[PDB]
């Protein structure tokens, strides 16, 4: 690690200096080399990481996406043969975004994961690993495609089950939990059915559990439950 | 694309 | 280069490709590779190199900003130390800019304008060229500040005089030189009056040719001159 | 900032 003489507390610092220049490659190495000093995270500094990695590899995801439609139109009856540029850099970007979510996985598998025995931290952790197989199964195609949306299953299963045991229906990291699962299975899984039925029932049951919240924690709540209903409105 | 966090 | 193996044409289609999946950085090592071929550029060639690498300098200028503002008020009667870490990263960010912009240098200087011959690809260059020296001087604050200062001013002036023997007064190249020349006088050179002055006459002068233009040619000549407008708006 | 191009 090419962060390794550096404070934690200096790249913890700089991680935040990075988000603020919307340098989010740079936040999301200072933020391993934060993991890699073998401490625990606190609950800001969970958060910081999974905002770096979501950016670098949201890019990715996005410019994928534009390379795969490209592609396929390339590969439609009556296209102009291009020669193979178009999947060798669909390939460039796949193996890119593979890789950062390898690392990611590295970093949650090695050791955060092990050490994080809080709901608040596990359910995270374990939301993220689910999120990153997610992203994975996004671009899969191979022999590994149904353990990678296994793994992915797996890991949001175990997240939801300590959620509904340790959180309350309106705790935002359950919330965002079942926000990302429900997409898991509409896009991943192909169960529109139960993406449907998980966002009905978080957003019904959360609504309930509204009354005992403060201002602020309702702002924070009310926000993912619109996002839920933003999905069911899309998906039905 | 749907909503994610 | 890493680009050594790749075919040219197969560069240049990869750079349009990064371009549509937006991925700067991408298309300036395409670019880059491609210009290394050693080949003169043509027009579309020299436009997705500038585009490319403006667009990655870009950011790096935005970022730099943030961190010198954040820098600056760490500086501050009443702040409180945070220790180097704000220097550090605004140097880290600074050093990277740095070395794009001598990467375009090296690559205008090695062999793009000694092998420019034709009106419309030397001021291209020289306008570069005169850009990147200019994106230096804005971090620029040591013993080699004035000469970088100088350096933009002389390619400026080597193309704004190309420019007007051989262009008409509405060609966009020519347009596009005059608005960075005169920001470069507002900004770098202490010299608002210059900018000013030159902001104008490039704008009257343009106006009273628009008479022999095509629709297109029109549009493409009246949108840089409503930049024109545009900073002397800001600057009046 | 000013415009450039
Ligand atoms: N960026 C930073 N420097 C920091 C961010 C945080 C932080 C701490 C707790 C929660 C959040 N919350 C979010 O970021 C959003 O909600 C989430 C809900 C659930 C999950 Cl699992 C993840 C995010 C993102 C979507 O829109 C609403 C806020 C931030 C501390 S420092
Ligand atoms: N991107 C791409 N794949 C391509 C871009 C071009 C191309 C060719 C000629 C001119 C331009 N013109 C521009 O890009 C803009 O005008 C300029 C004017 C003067 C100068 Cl010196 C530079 C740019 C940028 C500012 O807004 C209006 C258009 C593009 C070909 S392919």
């Amino acid at each position: 690690g090419a962060m390794g003489s550096m404070e934690r507390a200096s790249l913890i610092q700089k991680a935040k200096l990075a988000e603020q220049a919307e340098r989010y490659e740079d936040m999301a190495a200072f933020m391993k080399g934060a993991v890699e000093k073998g401490e625990e995270l606190s609950c800001e500094e969970r958060n910081l990481l999974s905002v770096a990695y979501k950016n670098v590899v949201g890019g990715q995801r996005a410019a994928w996406r534009v390379l795969s439609s490209i592609e396929q139109k390339s590969n439609e009856e009556g296209s102009e043969e291009k020669g193979p540029e178009v999947r060798e850099y669909r390939e460039k970007v796949e193996t890119e975004l593979q890789g950062v979510c390898d690392t990611v996985l590295g970093l949650l598998d090695s050791h955060l994961i092990k050490e994080a025995g809080d709901a608040e931290s596990r359910v995270f952790y374990l939301k993220m690993k689910g999120d990153y197989y997610r992203y994975l199964a996004e671009v899969a195609t191979g022999d590994d495609k149904k353990r990678i949306i296994d793994s992915a299953r797996s890991a949001y299963q175990e997240a939801m089950d300590i959620s509904k045991k340790e959180m309350p229906p309106t705790n935002p990291i359950r919330l965002g939990l079942a926000l990302n699962f429900s997409v898991f299975h509409y896009e991943i899984a192909n169960s529109p059915e139960e993406a449907i039925s998980l966002a009905k029932t978080t957003f019904d049951e959360a609504m309930a559990d509204l009354h005992t919240l403060s201002e602020d924690s309702y702002k924070d709540s009310t926000l993912i439950m619109q996002l839920l209903r933003d999905n069911l409105t899309l998906w039905t | 694309f749907p909503a994610t966090v």
